[PDB]
């Protein structure tokens, strides 16, 4: 905030939502919150100069906990062989994966 | 990021645009609006629901019941505009030349 | 394959907003909105969003768009027009088709478009999570919060809306 | 009337929960097996259909740190009949 | 006389009963016996589906008793 | 065969929407003296039929000023919300289960102005402008103290589950509870409710809002075994009300609209806010708060 | 960036318990008094450990007696179990409510035969 | 182009 | 005394509805903070067991809590069973 | 509007702006601006003059246009972070997206149309609150973000808004015309040094604040709405005049008339950014407001202008407003040059 | 898969009646923003049947209560200043 009148009187405004890792409704988690609680750990009292590059396999892994990118990719390629490779009958799925 | 996310994002897009420019009617124009805020409400909703944000929720309801703010207030200004002039066209704003 | 549910939904949401950021007829554009709402309600709905999903049918469809009804029944130009009246209007249809039939065209074959974000992205099935919500319903538990959690987000909201009441009667009084 | 009655559902509510609390851990095992033979499963048949690739060793960690990700709904079944992701994804939410 | 009214109202109530009557009825038939399980929230979900998977021939509402386990 | 049970419901709704209205002739024309519709067939029997095929064999004129496409789609709406509602409705067992059936019910509910507003403006009239108008905001003015009382009733509940309903009533009729709110919803439940369709459109909604009304205030015993007990306790208490829907049918002057709004916003939305004051501080109050699951 | 360690097939293999939802319902309660042990050491387990990989050979032991526990209401009063789980079964949400004489046909061996 | 009023007003 | 009676009088002659409404939320809004049962509602509703009660590591010098659900160690829910 | 009413109406107008300068969260942040434009139309709506619902209609469609727009800015920081907090923002398209969404509701860079004529049919005094209290909040939000601002993009806002500014006002007769003009001319000034030092913009908000105060009230006081108007002042009141010309000479920015600060402490601090030709070229440019300041300055004290028969009228009565903050803002806005040293003071 | 069934079958029935129908032979907008002020309003203090079951019930009693006092007093509000009264 650009004034912490917060700070001063020592009343939660707005933190109680401002992370996900925060004290939940009955202690229900965040999809990424053993990531997060990594992350924000991590970066605590460095400053955002130095948390920015120090802290980074944190904040990536969390960001691709968050967003689900790159191994949504690693995915992507596994249908993408699999169509280019059973179409043309160079394998077949085993029973488990057909039902 | 899956390919529906973009599909509300492009939503906002066009409904950006839409309003971004008048064609000749201020009800049309604000339809532009608060549809710009459905898929606001929309969007953020995939967000805290995919992102088990469990205390998040609370953001969406309010992002709708504020954006009325902005409604309610939006057609009693034309209700003004459209009662002096009669005529909700824009193009009778530029009373205002100098 | 129900597994459409994916896209469809999202799809025509797309072209529910194009109907109405055309500028169509003030009525016609309601009803471009609310089917985009009506369909907006599905992809809340199958991603778990009841409460979320059926308030928007309630205060966004039974509520804000039929006040706008409302203001355009009472405009009531003395020519309504309608959507073959402006050939801009079936422009920009078609080209709002265009573009949804661009991205979707290009998400279906190369999954890899670069358009202001990284774009990509499959079937949307993918992003849910495994985890159970035991007995409470994780988005019911949410909102209840707005009670407990949230007791500083509700004074200001409801300040905003009695001083919401205070501006529109105070502009409307037309002295 | 209702004051009473309501207790009594209230009696009923913890006692329901007694049982799923009681009976959850061996849910907890089950699904912790059937999460993991769907991963080995699926990283054997990775094992099986991914070879002319360059350089696609099996089982990399998307994640740099060595901890336990939840696996994401998607490659844990993945490569399976439509039907069974149709039923996991949706599921709960279409039954009604 | 007032009573003629009831003919009207007998058979509408019949047109409103037959949908209670057949819900309930066709409820018992394909869940065969036992109700229809409520699931309201995703524990009861996972519960079913457990069912369904434990009776080996896909269908929730067979249930393996003391008999299966040995 | 799920689809079946939808026809064993939409149908069956379909005639009963059809055949309360000899019901309603009937009971009008004894109340007045009358007699009501008597010589078709036995005690006015084939009534309904003497007048549907008949509908259906008359032209629709359309307006030369009218927008066909809403004209048309207008009573699509009617009709597909009209035989909507009627699926949640924990009767029995319900078809669907929806754990914000209460929800759903307001939502898809509200969603009836918008038929009428597009029939006023297709129409395209000066009779069909006003009426239109007025229709709409005397039924926009009354879901505030729809949703008011349906949600201060539901506190006592446990939740929006229609059928958790039957669990909370069980011992007594919820009205004895919240009396002065039923009256309160009742009479609310007046004022919100081609031209062949909107007969049926409005009229499902004449029984299903008194079928919501029993399920609400008006709760029966749900035994596990036999379920046929439900059903008669639920299609008596929905006739009873209805027959009062129609005994005000014909015994006072219609409302007019400036006392119409009037009652609502200074001496109905008023009171009910108290009300729902009063149902939400009572359960805590006595430590009577319910269970949602 | 790492091998995502799985362990094998073999190590996957549990007498898995043959019953349905119903029936582990009614004997939750009694079930969770009489084996505690095996459950409360292995989510001890799932919650400091942190990884379902980490807790394989607890996962053994809760079902090994879980079916060691499903074996004494066999040999002692298997028909009283069928009556009460066969009517616990008919009920949609389970209700304990409407099954209170086949409870107790229930719980009175085990409060003198076990 | 012309200056604006001093005033600022245009059953 | 004169003025207030004459004044509910003058309220609760022409309109009895603005009065009720104005009691019935005044008792409504009051009445919280009187009787002994809020404190009851919260204990109840604290009662009510949603997630796992996880377990707690043994090493000694805590005989809170149990060593087994039947133990008399730890919350006693016998308040609630005649409430 | 009821005086009641109307109290507190400005009260949650500020409290509005206040909640944005307090507010850690985002939604908190847009809140504020909802709550601030919700209060602002019915201001602008006192007088209830056409021009004043023209203005107000404008305003509403800009600002509400940015204040959604803004809101969008957020969800893509959160869909990309998972954050909520305002330290640094985590995507480069929400960075330009809320930049743009802030900046159109300062009215500086091309999202400054609505800037000049808003004021012109809104009353001067609701004018005093659009272009001083109104543009604090905005300001608050973009120094806390000033971190991960893009230069390249901001500094092109600023350049166009001094170039607009300056242009723009030489053309006006319409003295709220010339005002907003100034006010988007100073705005692009102080909106020049968020990416070096934050502190600078707020000495350069608080001098450009009260200086237009001193201004408008000034304005207030002698009851004028044209050039034409302003110029038979002197007659009535020659001593308004007085002080209102050596305002105009300080606006320009002439030593040792305070308001030179700003416009000394911005060229400093980016000249040790090794930024040279950028506060050169708005330096050179702060020259074409100089030119309608004296413009106005000269039909106003400087030279006497034609007065009218009935101005005599005027003399016998006497001003009735107690025209309170007048005096110590004119001091504090035109001698404070010697104070400098209190920058130390906004860090 | 049951939901949108049982809403697809309700308006093809719609539409084979009305297919074969058509072819075998200030103050009104006024109180419609109060209306919209108060929905919104509503939907706000909708969640309260799962709020009655929270831990910090207490604070729940007093912000709950809250709402509706404020509303009352827009209601309040709008009826002194002539306002909700109909306008002519
Ligand atoms: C840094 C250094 C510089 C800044 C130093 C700090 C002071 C800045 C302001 C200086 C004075 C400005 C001024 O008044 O100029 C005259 C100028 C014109 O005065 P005017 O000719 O009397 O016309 C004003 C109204 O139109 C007249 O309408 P009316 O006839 O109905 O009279 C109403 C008037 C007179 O007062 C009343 O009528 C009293 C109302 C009582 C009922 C309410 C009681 C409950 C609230 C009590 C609050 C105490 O009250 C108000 O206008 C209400 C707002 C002001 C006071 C309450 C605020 C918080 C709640 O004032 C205004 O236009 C007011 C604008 C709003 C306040 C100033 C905003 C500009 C400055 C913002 C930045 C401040 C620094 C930020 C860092
Ligand atoms: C004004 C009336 C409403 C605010 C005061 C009464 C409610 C106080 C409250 O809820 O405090 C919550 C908290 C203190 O919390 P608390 O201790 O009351 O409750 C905590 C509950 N859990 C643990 C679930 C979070 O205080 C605030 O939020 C104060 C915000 C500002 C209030 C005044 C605004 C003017
Ligand atoms: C510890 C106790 C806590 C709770 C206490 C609650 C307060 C005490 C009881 C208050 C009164 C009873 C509850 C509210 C009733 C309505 C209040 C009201 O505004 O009345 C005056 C209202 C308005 O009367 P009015 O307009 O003449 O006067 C109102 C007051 N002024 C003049 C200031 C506006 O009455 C009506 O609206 C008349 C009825 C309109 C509808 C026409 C059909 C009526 C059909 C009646 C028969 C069928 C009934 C079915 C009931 C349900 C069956 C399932
Ligand atoms: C318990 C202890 C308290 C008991 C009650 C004491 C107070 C009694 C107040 C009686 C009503 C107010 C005074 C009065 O008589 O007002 C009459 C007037 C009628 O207005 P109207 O119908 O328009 O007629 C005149 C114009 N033709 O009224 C009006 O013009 C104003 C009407 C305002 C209605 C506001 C309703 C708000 C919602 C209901 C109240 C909820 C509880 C609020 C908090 C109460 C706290 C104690
Ligand atoms: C930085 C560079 C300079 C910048 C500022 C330049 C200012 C002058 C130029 C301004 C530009 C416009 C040109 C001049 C226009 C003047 C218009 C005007 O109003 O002139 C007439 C006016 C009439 O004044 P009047 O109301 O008659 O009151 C006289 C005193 N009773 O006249 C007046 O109102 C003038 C009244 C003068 C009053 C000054 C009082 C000074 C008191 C000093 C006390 C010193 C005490 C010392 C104590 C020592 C021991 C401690």
């Amino acid at each position: 905030p650009f004034f912490d009148v917060q700070k001063r009187l020592g009343l939660d405004l707005d933190r109680w939502m401002t992370i996900q890792s925060a004290e939940q409704p009955h202690k229900i988690p965040g999809r990424c919150h053993a990531f997060e609680k990594e992350w924000i750990e991590c970066a605590h009292g460095i400053g955002g100069i130095r948390a920015e590059k120090e802290c980074k396999i944190e904040f990536d892994d969390f960001v691709e906990c968050l967003l689900r990118q790159k191994t949504m990719k690693r995915l992507s390629a596994i249908k993408r062989q699999r169509d280019k490779l059973i179409k043309e009958g160079k394998y077949t799925p085993p029973p488990h994966h057909l039902g | 990021m899956p390919l529906v996310y973009m599909n509300i994002i492009m939503a906002f897009a066009i409904a950006l645009a839409g309003l971004l420019m008048y064609r000749s009617h201020l009800m049309s124009s604000l339809l532009c609006l608060e549809g710009m805020m459905l898929s606001l409400f929309i969007m953020s909703t995939l967000i805290i629901l995919n992102t088990h944000f469990t205390l998040a929720n609370m953001m969406p309801i309010i992002l709708l019941v504020f954006a009325a703010c902005e409604a309610a207030l939006g057609l009693s200004l034309l209700v003004m505009v459209s009662n002096t002039y009669g005529t909700d066209y824009v193009q009778n704003l530029n009373l205002l030349q100098c | 394959m129900t597994m459409y549910i994916a896209f469809i939904l999202s799809t025509i949401f797309v072209i529910g907003f194009v109907g109405f950021s055309s500028k169509p007829s003030p009525i016609y554009g309601g009803l471009g909105l609310i089917v985009s709402g009506g369909v907006g309600c599905g992809i809340v709905l199958n991603f778990g969003g009841s409460f979320l999903g059926l308030m928007v049918f309630l205060i966004y469809l039974g509520g804000m768009l039929v006040v706008f009804g409302y203001t355009t029944a009472m405009a009531t130009e003395m020519y309504p027009e309608v959507w073959v009246s402006n050939k801009t209007v079936f422009g920009a249809f078609v080209s709002g088709l265009m573009m949804e039939f661009c991205m979707v065209y290009y998400a279906l074959k190369e999954e890899e478009v670069e358009i202001i974000f990284k774009f990509n992205g499959l079937g949307d099935w993918v992003i849910y999570d495994t985890g159970d919500s035991g007995f409470f319903s994780e988005e019911a538990m949410g909102i209840a919060a707005l009670y407990s959690y949230g007791t500083w987000l509700v004074i200001v909201t409801g300040w905003s809306l009695l001083i919401g009441v205070v501006v529109i009667m105070e502009i409307t009084r037309g002295n | 009337s209702m004051m009473k009655w309501n207790r009594e559902r209230r009696r009923l509510q913890i006692e329901d929960f007694e049982a799923r609390i009681a009976l959850m851990p061996l849910f907890q095992a089950e699904k912790d097996r059937r999460v993991l033979q769907m991963l080995r499963e699926n990283l054997e048949e990775e094992a099986i259909i991914m070879k002319d690739v360059p350089d696609w060793k099996v089982g990399e960690s998307v994640f740099h740190t060595t901890r336990w990700v939840t696996p994401m709904m998607g490659e844990l079944y993945g490569l399976r009949t439509n039907e069974e992701i149709l039923s996991a994804t949706y599921g709960f939410i279409w039954y009604t | 006389m007032w009573f003629e009214i009831l003919p009207g109202i007998a058979v509408m109530a019949a047109c409103l009963f037959i949908p209670g009557m057949a819900t309930a009825h066709i409820h018992k038939f394909t869940n065969g016996g036992k109700e229809k399980r409520v699931a309201h929230f995703s524990y009861q979900w996972n519960l079913m589906e457990r069912d369904r998977c434990i009776s080996g021939v896909n269908r929730y509402h067979v249930t393996k008793g003391l008999e299966n386990i040995d | 065969m799920f689809m079946i049970n939808i026809l064993s419901l939409i149908i069956p709704i379909l005639l009963a929407v059809a055949f309360l209205t000899l019901v309603e002739r009937k009971v009008l024309g004894y109340m007045q003296l009358r007699k009501g519709p008597n010589v078709v067939g036995p005690y006015g029997l084939l009534q309904p039929i003497a007048d549907a095929l008949k509908l259906v064999t008359k032209e629709p004129l359309r307006p030369g000023t009218s927008s066909i496409s809403m004209f048309i789609i207008a009573p699509i709406l009617g009709l597909s919300l009209a035989l909507t509602m009627w699926v949640p409705l924990p009767m029995p067992y319900p078809l669907i289960n929806m754990n914000l059936g209460v929800l759903f019910m307001l939502a898809m509910s509200s969603l009836a102005v918008y038929s009428i507003l597009w029939s006023g403006w297709a129409s395209n009239s000066k009779y069909a402008l006003i009426g239109a108008l007025r229709a709409v905001a005397q039924t926009i003015s009354y879901e505030v103290t729809l949703a008011i009382i349906l949600l201060s009733v539901l506190l006592m509940n446990g939740s929006y589950t229609l059928s958790t309903l039957i669990t909370t009533q069980e011992h007594i009729w919820m009205i004895f509870t919240s009396w002065p709110l039923a009256m309160m919803w009742f009479i609310s439940t007046l004022a919100e409710t081609p031209f062949a369709m909107f007969f049926m459109a409005e009229y499902a909604n004449i029984i299903m809002m008194n079928a919501f009304t029993a399920i609400l205030f008006l709760g029966a015993s749900h035994d596990p075994h036999t379920p046929e007990l439900y059903t008669i306790n639920f299609v008596l208490k929905t006739l009873a009300l209805t027959i009062t829907f129609l005994w005000i049918r014909a015994s006072y002057p219609r409302f007019r609209y400036d006392q119409l709004m009037h009652l609502l916003w200074k001496s109905f939305l008023p009171l009910t806010l108290a009300l729902c004051m009063w149902h939400i501080s009572l359960p805590i109050m006595t430590a009577s708060i319910p269970p949602q699951s | 960036p790492g091998i995502v360690e799985l362990p094998t097939l073999e190590d996957l293999k549990v007498q898995e318990v043959k019953v349905s939802s119903s029936v582990l319902k009614a004997a939750a309660h009694h079930y969770g008094a009489q084996c505690d042990k095996p459950n409360k050491e292995f989510m001890l387990c799932r919650w400091e450990e942190k990884d379902p990989r980490r807790c394989l050979e607890e996962g053994k032991l809760v079902n090994q007696c879980a079916l060691d526990f499903f074996r004494q209401i066999k040999r002692h009063c298997a028909e009283p179990f069928t009556e009460y789980w066969t009517c616990i079964d008919y009920s949609g949400l389970q209700l304990f409510r409407h099954c209170r004489k086949q409870q107790a046909k229930f719980d009175e061996c085990v409060l003198d035969k076990l | 182009w012309k200056p604006p009023p001093w005033n600022d007003v245009d059953v | 005394a004169g003025r207030i009676a004459s004044f509910l009088k003058n309220a609760w002659a022409k309109e009895p509805v603005l009065v009720a409404s104005f009691a019935i939320g005044g008792l409504a809004i009051i009445l919280p903070s009187l009787s002994p049962y809020t404190n009851y509602a919260i204990r109840i509703n604290r009662a009510t067991p949603y997630n796992y009660p996880v377990p707690l590591r043994d090493d000694g010098n805590m005989p809170d809590v149990p060593s087994h659900p039947q133990d008399p160690q730890g919350p006693s829910l016998e308040w609630l069973k005649n409430l | 509007m009821n005086p009641i009413i109307y109290t507190t109406l400005i009260m949650t107008v500020m409290s509005g702006t206040m909640l944005v300068m307090i507010s850690s969260h985002w939604l908190l942040i847009w809140i504020g601006f909802e709550m601030n434009l919700l209060a602002m139309i019915p201001v602008l709506m006192k007088n209830f003059n056409p021009r004043a619902t023209e203005a107000a209609t404008k305003y509403f469609l800009t600002q509400a246009t940015a204040s959604m727009m803004l809101m969008m800015a957020i969800i893509i920081n959160l869909l990309y972070s998972g954050q909520w907090t305002i330290t640094k923002m985590f995507n480069p398209v929400a960075m330009t997206m809320m930049t743009m969404a802030l900046a159109m509701k300062l009215g500086l860079s091309p999202f400054h149309f609505w800037v000049p004529e808003v004021t012109q049919g809104i009353s001067l005094q609701a004018g005093l609150l659009l272009l001083t209290w109104q543009k604090l909040a905005p300001l608050s939000v973009l120094c806390q973000i000033s971190q991960s601002i893009n230069p390249n993009l901001m500094l092109t806002m600023a350049m166009l808004s001094i170039l607009i500014g300056g242009w723009g006002g030489l053309n006006q007769t319409q003295l709220r015309k010339i005002m907003a003009y100034s006010s988007i001319a100073h705005m692009g000034w102080m909106t020049a040094v968020l990416p070096y030092n934050t502190t600078m913009t707020i000495l350069n908000l608080l001098i450009y604040i009260t200086m237009t105060l001193a201004m408008f009230m000034l304005l207030i006081h002698s009851s004028a709405t044209t050039t034409l108007s302003l110029s038979h002042t002197w007659n009535k009141m020659p001593v308004i005049t007085s002080l209102m010309m050596v305002t105009l000479l300080s606006m320009g920015g002439l030593p040792p008339l305070s308001g030179f600060m700003p416009k000394w402490m911005i060229i400093q601090e980016m000249t040790k950014n090794e930024s040279i030709i950028m506060p050169t070229l708005m330096a050179m440019t702060a020259l074409l407001n100089l030119y309608f300041y004296m413009r106005l300055a000269y039909s106003s004290s400087l030279t006497m202008f034609p007065s009218t028969n009935n101005m005599k009228m005027k003399w016998q009565f006497e001003h009735t407003k107690q025209m309170k903050l007048l005096p110590t803002m004119i001091v504090l806005s035109t001698l404070v040059l010697p104070m400098t040293p209190a920058l130390s003071s906004l860090n | 898969m049951n939901i949108m069934l049982t809403l697809l079958t309700n308006v093809t029935l719609a539409s084979l009646l009305v297919l074969i129908a058509f072819w075998l032979p200030m103050k009104f907008f006024l109180v419609a923003i109060t209306f919209l002020l108060f929905d919104l309003e509503i939907a706000l203090l909708l969640p309260l049947p799962w709020a009655s079951q929270t831990n910090n019930l207490k604070t729940m009693l007093t912000m709950a209560l809250f709402l509706l006092i404020l509303l009352a007093a827009s209601l309040a509000y709008e009826w002194t200043q002539k306002g909700l009264e109909w306008a002519e």
